[PDB]
Order: structure tokens, then sequence, then C-alpha cells
């Protein structure tokens, strides 16, 4: 039997901008200058990132750690964003939390202090050949056992009465699960709203229902949105191979994209046991799943609407290049059968994909080319699999 | 739950 599908190119969605990772040379290695290279090329081998995420150290003395990574990120090609986990210690007190001694907050008497460490991390930065993309308020200000925490009130004060001082884009709250108690108050005050450059979210525990964000499709209008955190499903010691547990992280970038009209795509480590990139300097499973994406939906591309979910098993995205209305289609098919769709994209004058596959024994591997009947691509995707169509 |  035979599942239809329908790529509009007419019907546009969010522009991408971009996939990629963390490095964080305080807490772990960095980088090597060859595991740059493979982060951020996109020749065969690479996973042609294009956004590296990096930390604002509470200690300056910290800072020059970033530079390198940060430089060849932007060399070849890539925008820089950094998160702040704490601010400096003078800067901080406790509070208890929910019964909770010792928890840490910033000093609301600190407000503008605390603005200037972040632009003295901007400045040092530009100094030295890194201009950033954007700076956050705080690295899971909702989730801060082992950092600082901030409620939605003292979120919103910052938003609306200091961030607009901030020399760079201001990314906020990331929420550890995209909790829209965080973000609502800046969306529903016009100033806070007016100092927001990029709604951020992390994605550990949230589930499909809760990706929609109807007030961000009404207010957000001139702002981004990025998902600047997560690992899925898991992170176990060296699963980053387990097969067909990776296809989880390709169902997790498909729903971002579709169900929550995501711009950006950013894992937790980008080298780690259950990374994208294995410690020993080659791309694992997981990180194949992530370049059926970064390698082909290039920043600039624009999501259309596609049949999301064309059979049992078996889920769609597509995204348009502008300057030649050509289409990039990520499928993939959870199903231990094989299964065959006639993906409809009318008005197309292409007649030709190219196709890259990945199941638990090939990686990216180029199949045999589609050809169109009329504008009617008819594909058959293996059991247990993901299939990029550029 | 993460990070633990």
């Amino acid at each position: 039997h035979m599942a239809s599908a329908t790529i509009n190119l007419s019907a546009e969605k969010q522009v991408i901008r971009g996939f990629g990772g963390m490095n964080h040379p305080v807490w772990i290695s960095d980088l090597t200058p060859q595991q740059r290279d493979t982060a951020f090329g996109n020749g065969e081998g690479q996973l042609g990132f294009t956004i590296l995420r990096i930390h604002v150290d509470e200690n300056r003395n910290n800072w020059s750690k970033e530079v390198a990574t940060a430089r060849r990120a932007i060399e070849l090609g890539a925008i820089v964003s950094a998160s702040p986990w704490n601010p400096p210690s003078n800067m901080v007190e406790t509070f208890t939390r929910n019964g909770v001694p010792n928890q840490k907050r910033l000093r609301y008497d600190k407000y503008g202090d605390y603005v200037q460490h972040l632009n003295d991390f901007v400045a040092y930065m530009k100094s030295n050949g890194v201009d950033l993309y954007a700076i956050s308020v705080q690295n899971e200000p909702d989730y801060a056992h082992e950092w600082t925490w901030w409620t939605p009130q003292e979120m919103l004060r910052f938003m609306r009465d200091y961030a607009g001082q901030i020399n760079c884009r201001v990314m906020a709250p990331e929420s550890f699960q995209y909790l829209k108690n965080m973000s609502d108050p800046i969306l529903n005050d016009p100033q806070a709203l007016a100092n927001l450059d990029i709604l951020g979210a992390h994605f550990y525990g949230t589930t499909v229902n809760n990706m929609p964000y109807p007030l961000f499709e009404q207010k957000g209008a001139g702002k981004e949105l990025w998902m600047t955190e997560v690992y899925v499903p898991n992170s176990d010691s060296n699963s980053a191979d387990r097969w067909p547990e990776a296809l989880e992280v390709a169902h997790n970038m498909h729903n971002a994209l579709v169900e929550g009209n995501f711009q950006a795509y950013v894992w937790w480590y980008i080298r780690r046991s259950y990374g994208p990139m294995k410690e020993d300097g080659t791309i694992s499973k997981r990180g194949y799943m992530m370049a059926h994406y970064s390698k082909f939906v290039r920043p600039g591309y624009v999501r259309v609407d596609a049949t999301k979910n064309p059979t049992y098993n078996v889920y769609l995205s597509a995204c348009k290049n502008k300057k030649d209305n050509s289409v990039v289609a990520v499928v993939i098919n959870k199903s231990t059968e094989a299964k065959t769709i006639n993906i409809s994209v009318p008005g197309t004058s292409i007649r030709k994909w190219e196709r890259y596959v990945t199941t638990g024994s090939k990686n990216l591997r180029k199949e045999s080319d589609i050809n169109a009947s009329g504008t009617t691509f008819q594909v058959t995707l293996e059991p247990q699999s993901v299939t990029t169509f550029v | 739950h993460h990070h633990h």
C-alpha cells in the first residue's frame, strides 16, 4: 500500500538560523584544533555545525580559555552565543528556597553591576576577534540547585529595567524545560519585550504537546526562537552509537522544527561519550542524526509546510533555499518495515533528488537518485532509517 | 532529572 505527502513551497514558516553544540574548557577539555574543524566544517566526515555555544565565566581570568575555539568556529562560518551560570561571587547572596537553605541569587542591589560584567565579557571577546551573536541573562534560572536562581519576576525586572544597556543581542530565559511561566512576563511587558532579541529554551523532559507557544506567535515579531541546550534520550556513558536509540535524536530535532517552529537546535557538549562527536574525534550515530539536518538545511533556508506524519512511524520536514527554490526533505522511518511514499511538490521545476541514508549499518550513504514523475517523487525508506533528499 |  502507498502513503502520500505534500510539500507546499509557497507556505513559508521559520527561517533557519542553524545547528550546533557546547564547548566548555573550564569544566571539560577544550576542543582540539582537528576537532574544531570536524565540528564546524561541512566537508565529508564533518558535522556542519553553524552555532557554537560557550559559557560566561564568573571569574574573568578564565575568559581567555574560550578564544581559540570561538575564533575558529567563526572563521569556519559559525555564529557564537554565550550563557552565564553565576555572577561573580561578590554580586551573589543566599536565600532559602522551598525550605532548602543556602541557595544563590543575584543581589537586587547588583543588577547594574551584572550588566557591566556581561558587557565586559562582550567587549573582551570583541577585542579577541569574537563578535558575539547574543548573550543570555542566565542558564536555567528555574533549575538552579547548582547555580543561580531567578524567579519569573526577577527575570522580568532585569529584562524591563536593565537589559536594554547590554551591548549585544539579549537571550532569555533559557528555561530547563521550555516552561512558559519563565517567559510569559517578558512577552506581556512592552519594554521587556523590546529589550529581548532571542527567546532561548532548553528541552529536558519537554513533551510534544508543550512545544507550541501561542503567546510567542502573537507577540514575538522580530524575535528569534532558539532551542539552546539538550541531550536526548539520555546521557548514558558510551551510548552515542546505540541503535535504534539514536533515532530519538532525529525525532527530537524534527519535533523542535515542526512542532515548535524552532530556528536553532543546540546540543550540550559537542565531544562526549553520549554526544555527536565521540572522545576519539569521530562522528557518533547521534552525530549523524544531527548531520542529516545540519549538513543540508543551511542557515537562511526557510521551513515550509509539509505533511508531517504521512504514515505510522514516519516523520517528514522540508526547508527551501530561497536562492533557487530547491528543497531539502528529512524523513525518519522508525518502523521495522520499509515504507513507500509518493511526495507531491506541486509547482517545482526540480526533477531529481539525491539521497543520503543512515541505518544501524551505514552513515550518510549516498544511494540512487530519485527521478520525479512530473512533480511527484516516489521514495522508499529503509526500516529504522533517516534519509535526507537534496 | 538532568546533569545529575
